[PDB]
């Protein structure tokens, strides 16, 4: 069959790019189909390419901290972006709640390599989630289809960037926490942008 | 005893 | 056909039966009765070496065994890859193509829709109508166009087989049942395109 | 010729599986595991695939090797002064090891158990060098060795302790405990 | 679960290492076996307990083998008129007698004692007679001889260590055994020394 067919050099194509394509599929059918295609004709004609694209791709880690850290670090300029225009104390709020969030997390880059001061910063973030919410559901019963969605995926990402720092005091690898606090200010910046309409 | 006297006399 | 014992073999044999060295029997000498009917030079030496090396050693075969169950995970993975590869492939005879070469593509990508409960539900619904819309082409080409009639007939029963273990699933959680079904159930829609052939 | 040398890919879980675990074996028993590891070779390069074939055979049967596991360390109990006292507190040992399976669905018991084990190890470790103190047996380091073997062990043990209580997984207890069970019983073959 | 253990356990053994006597019904019996636990797991066990069970009869029968084993059986008879061809017939007649006697003696301490005294020394006289007699015999011409008095020695060693065994345990089955099997020994030097002669 075409496990026997296939030479073992070339497994790295269906442990790591099929699972990514398989996922960007569902976001991007045509960008997805064409990628996996190149990919599969490169590997037919040179087995071992994949393995060393990625192995190539970890080589330069650093690279790819540098830049998640630097987004995240410049963050702090898009703080105030996007503040509903109206005058009502809900929004008033939400808005505060959203800028401190965002403006806390674009801090984690200064906090992170001492432990002992970047616990007490973990406090002030799950503080400032904590009294976003809160400031979420005091917007939603005054003011479903796409209105709770963002809500959930909030919490979702929230959590998931509290799982992410248990991780980091065992791994002592940045760069998953400063990905996830970015996802975290996307999301934050979608849920007023569905205030704006 | 006996059960060595065997033994020495095989080997 | 059978494997010959040899008489160090027998007389190890017969000098190992300590609780300890029970694996050895109840483990890997059905192994090799399985193996033995495919592959009798191969189940002949593996039974030869695993015999002398826990006559010498007794808790050896225990040993080599817990420490395969505790490399589960590398399996699941290894599983998962293989899945994900088995897709890799008149107008009458173009839909029979081209809806089989859609099955093998859905169920390949189980390993990674397997994980969220809403995208799993909906990939199961989605390889219920790719067999459907499979068959009724089957059905079609009969009616059209003789070797080929057990073929539909071992791939309902392992469609059918593939369904029971979607269930022992959800009761059981051990999500490699399902990756070698359907790993199965490609092949299945492979010997029935290799029958035209 | 040239893809009769190149490896396929279901060929991986003999180098991701089975050698590993040839090499974890060679540093205590070389014959074994060369013999094991050019039998699978042997094997897998005839039949690719065949080792495959083998690990999924012996996953299928998880459950009845973990029965059998824990029935081993149940059954663990079945098998001059200082010598007496040597065999005494081995005896005590592999007798608490072997209740494990009656007090590790009990959080309180298990604890208590465990506190029952750190002594009964201790007692057997100063033991040891009481003989080693004593006597001077005309076995070398090798008793030294032993020693050394039985801590490790005994460490690994505490380690797959602290594992059992984040993942809940009782069998790698089991199978630790009766490796801990059979580094005693080397103990009192190097002492005889 | 394996109520199904003991099949592999003690049944595969068993047919394993009865291969060399023969090898057709060694094969027909593991089938018989595998097939009837497949069609009623548990049921191996059932039966080698009720044969466990049989100890009694099996004890008597053995016994009865044993002391059966000894009268001068017509075959092996050598007809040379020399001295040492006769001191040799004789001697492995007080050998095989005193090995038939074994099992109406082992159940008294005193009796047994000297009947082991006994056999010791009706082995050893043995070992004289078919060393005196080697000279008859063309020198460069003795490989059976000396082989089959190898064989001998062995099965005599394994006599002893069973005798030693039986203080310890108190299980005489296995002292009329190896006593049968030495027995079938001593009409090989006979069969061998007749042969050759």
């Amino acid at each position: 069959n075409e496990a026997e067919t296939t030479s073992m050099v070339s497994m790295p194509l269906y442990a790591v790019m099929y699972p990514v394509f398989n996922e960007l599929e569902r976001v991007n059918l045509s960008a997805a189909q064409t990628l996996r295609a190149a990919f599969i004709k490169a590997e037919k004609e040179n087995p071992g390419l994949t393995q060393d694209i990625i192995m190539k791709i970890l080589e330069k880690k650093s690279v790819e901290v540098n830049f998640t850290e630097s987004l995240l670090r410049m963050a702090a300029d898009d703080v105030e972006e996007y503040m509903i225009e109206r005058p009502e104390p809900e929004f008033q709020d939400l808005n505060e709640k959203a800028r401190a969030l965002k403006q806390i997390l674009s801090k984690i880059p200064d906090e992170i390599n001492d432990r002992v001061r970047f616990l007490q910063t973990i406090k002030d973030i799950a503080s400032a989630i904590k009294e976003l919410l809160d400031t979420v559901n005091n917007v939603f019963k005054k003011y479903r289809r796409a209105l709770e969605h963002q809500k959930k995926e909030f919490v979702k990402y929230s959590k998931s960037f509290s799982d992410t720092l248990k991780t980091y005091f065992k791994d002592g690898k940045a760069i998953n926490v400063f990905v996830s606090a970015n996802r975290l200010i996307h999301q934050t910046n979608l849920i007023l942008q569905t205030f704006k309409t | 005893s006996e059960l060595d006297r065997l033994l020495l006399e095989l080997n």
